[PDB]
């Protein structure tokens, strides 16, 4: 009645595996013993539904367990409020590993373990380590954190919307500017600050003390000049999906705090460079989670927003906007009726149109007047291709030269 | 020495289960009477707020002790969607917004102190009950937005967001 | 009849679970339904069974087919004289991935496999590893070699043989000598040498130009001074357990090797101050493996060439002599009759009167008296009883005053 979720539970105690593979050599072994030995087929195949398709009353999982143990620990040096000021006795060898045993348990383990013991009492023991992360000093740990907070992010959504309108962004934007020797943590801080922003949550206004302009100049300046201690060069491409991410939440273009860093920045190329190369292709590299609501599309949010202003417009070199025009032209036919992008792909070219001289040097024009003749005429009815129409329609309106005939 | 608890309690005061249903200056509408004086059971747990919640032991003398440790729960639930606010229009939408949410009562899940608060018995009771927490949970959002945001900047104080990690012991109404 | 072969077989590929937790994870799941569902325990019985006491006809082994395609490659890219020392394709990631598939099968497979395949026409496969390692230059591909010949020495020990008597120890003792800036190359090196050394075999003379007498001052001015590059200061403990294993195929202490680099040191303490420290707990730490036949106990093999000679006797101080009879005394008298040891402490006692000035401070002489009586009035009747009061009577005849009564 219950053996496949018994069996499970041994199998991960005396072997180490993981959740899947624990249900992989269950089906194997059962499996092989159901066709070599037919005799056994009806107790088998019970076997193997009870896995497809619950422990016993008492019985509680070992990973349960660790975690009422860890998280338990963890707070208990939390409010040791001498040994953390005032230190005496030795505790990185025992934080250190009862971090690296959190990390293999919501790496492998059942996510819903892991996520209802997260979410228990309102995110009591996330919310810890998001402090013990604020009062600790040790780079050796804090980085054992960000690698167990980019673990909690990957089960569930309402735990980003739990670290992000916490502490822990301003931290980590603070510890970034002022600690840039270490390389490990000045690239996985970039990383979790990406995490969770990437779903689009507002958050608190005392957050842009740390996380506004003056960060993002920051982040322009590694984007550009890159650091010495980056070696591999994975920071630039980290850095900019940072900034994506930043840029989802933040509305009003005009009153944003990301485009006011462009404006002020001297010269910016290698931002602009790498922007396009993740427009050629559509790929979203902040959406790391299969979480929904699904957030907007971080690249075309962030050039809408650029283009909501001229003086954000002139960034880009002239070979790169008619690169750019090449490009959202392409995937304006390319894109099927009833898409969500085609839409924002249109109202991005809407917006190079007003912020941009196009109409002086009109590259790729009639190409794109024959796709907005197309695209008004239409026959689809689906509320998003009405969507569609009723923004060319603006656009022709506004622009008079974007509706006449090819020639 | 004790926290500060309410001064307000009379025995011409009504009872609403075992809590206190006082007086109430608001332009919203529902069973509470409406009141004359400067002073109410929601200007004093806004003065009492940044107070009360430092301490960690607080003993129940009366009735309206009960309503006052409400909105002093609910105060810390304006907290959290007012940081997020970036203008006082956008405040006191959010303040409507959460009063008409339908939280837990006395009697039921999601209440932090079923213990010590008496649910209501009959069905009249339980509507006037949700109609008087609602008639708080409106005009203290609408009160604290005049306080939250500062009129130099237009947005939030770091004064008052500094107490939204502070609970009022540790309960909260969700 | 073959099911429980057959199942390892699946489950570690599917899971990638070691040797013995592929048993384990087996007897666990059969174990359960076996005494959860009763109808089925005379099917159980028969295959635990058959895991507890070969593979079908042209089923081959996961492991051996790896191995196959493994020890090829890397003896093609042996055989490529061009790639080597004209190189002009890239090789550092595709080596590196064999040999670290190489490892993790050495470490985790059946060693029977990794036995057989390595013994396989005449240590072929082995053989190759060992000239390829003379033939690269890279650092970060010959520690992962080191560390698969650390795995290849766990096995067997006719590999031992076949690498102390191949080219190995030879390079890693002039590598040592020259690159001493790399620590875990340095440190693996003179692992691997303590290993290859550990049964006592004896090696080519050619060896002795490079792992002689100038080897060993290097290994004590590292004892003694240490290096700068050592933070953890592991490399001094290894450089010791290497000395005592060089000095087991080692005889005639006057034509000894070592005993040359001791007489000629300025002043060795470290490496003395250490020697006791192994002595008073009586452990080997150059016996690594449990291999037959056992060598013997490499610390007294070395005392007692020490005191083979007066040159080499006076490296211990006063304090530290005194120390060296105080133990030797207590495990005379605390080991029982019929051990191999016995004789050893006896032998070592034996050298330190002919060697020092025993007889002019005669420390513990009292205790030692009553002890060597005892040993001559045991009537035990075992050969090696007998070999111990031959020693006694050999060295009381020699010094008469040992044979007096305690006084």
């Amino acid at each position: 009645r219950t053996i496949g979720a018994e069996l499970m539970e041994l199998v991960r105690r005396n072997t180490g595996l993981s959740h899947e593979l624990c249900r992989v050599a269950i089906g194997i072994i059962v499996g092989h013993i159901q066709a070599s030995v037919p005799a056994s087929s009806p107790v088998m195949e019970q076997v193997l539904l009870s896995l497809v398709e619950a422990l016993p009353s008492g019985q509680v999982c070992h990973d349960q367990q660790r975690l009422e143990v860890i998280f338990a620990d963890l707070a208990r040096r939390k409010d040791d409020a001498q040994q953390r000021s005032w230190a005496l006795y030795e505790d990185e060898g025992v934080i250190r590993c009862y971090l690296e045993e959190l990390l293999h348990i919501l790496t492998d383990a059942d996510p819903e373990v892991c996520k209802k013991m997260c979410k228990r009492n309102e995110f009591e023991s996330v919310l810890a380590l998001v402090a013990y992360y604020q009062m600790e000093h040790r780079a050796s740990l804090r980085l054992l954190l960000l690698k167990c907070f980019g673990a909690m992010c990957s089960l569930d959504a309402a735990i980003i919307s739990t670290l992000v309108s916490s502490v822990l962004p301003v931290e980590l934007a603070r510890d970034m500017q002022t600690d840039t020797q270490d390389h490990q943590k000045l690239c996985y801080s970039a990383l979790i600050l990406a995490m969770v922003f990437s779903m689009g949550e507002a958050v608190p206004y005392a957050h842009y003390e740390h996380l506004g302009t003056p960060f993002a100049q920051f982040l322009l300046n590694i984007v550009e000049d890159g650091l010495p201690l980056d070696t591999t060069e994975q920071l630039p491409d980290l850095c900019v999906n940072l900034l994506l991410a930043l840029n989802l939440h933040l509305p009003a273009a005009d009153q944003n705090v990301i485009m006011a860093a462009l404006s002020k920045h001297a010269n910016v190329k290698i931002f602009s460079e790498k922007l396009l190369l993740l427009l050629n292709r559509g790929d979203d590299p902040v959406r790391i989670f299969k979480h929904e609501p699904q957030p907007p599309h971080s690249v075309l949010k962030f050039l809408q927003d650029v283009f909501g202003s001229p003086a954000t417009a002139a960034i880009f070199y002239h070979t790169d906007m008619m690169a750019l025009i090449d490009i959202t032209v392409r995937h304006i036919a390319d894109l099927s009726p009833g898409d969500k992008l085609r839409m924002e792909y249109l109202s991005l070219m809407h917006a190079i149109v007003r912020t941009t001289p196009y109409l002086q040097h009109r590259h790729r024009l009639p190409d794109l007047q024959a796709i907005l003749r197309r695209i008004l005429n239409e026959e689809e009815t689906s509320p998003q291709c009405q969507m569609d129409r009723m923004i060319v329609r603006e656009m022709c309106k506004e622009f008079l030269v974007l509706g006449e005939a090819p020639s | 020495m004790p926290a500060y608890h309410s001064s307000l309690m009379d025995p011409d005061t009504k009872l609403i289960g075992n809590m206190a249903l006082l007086p109430i200056r608001s332009q919203f509408k529902g069973p509470a009477p409406r009141e004359t004086k400067d002073t109410d059971i929601v200007d004093e747990a806004i003065y009492y707020f940044k107070a009360n919640v430092f301490f960690k032991n607080y003993e129940i003398k009366n009735e309206a002790d009960r309503t006052l440790i409400y909105i002093t729960l609910y105060i810390s639930e304006c907290l959290k969607k007012l940081q997020k606010c970036n203008s006082k229009s956008q405040g006191e939408k959010e303040m409507y917004t959460l009063g008409i949410t339908n939280f837990p009562i006395p009697g039921e899940p999601g209440f932090p102190l079923n213990a010590i608060y008496a649910k209501p018995a009959n069905k009249q009771e339980d509507e006037v009950m949700r109609a008087y927490l609602q008639q708080l949970r409106q005009e203290t959002g609408l009160r604290l937005c005049e306080k939250v945001f500062d009129p130099q900047n237009d947005k939030p104080s770091k004064w008052w967001t500094c107490f939204v990690k502070r609970q009022f012991m540790n309960k909260s109404l969700s």
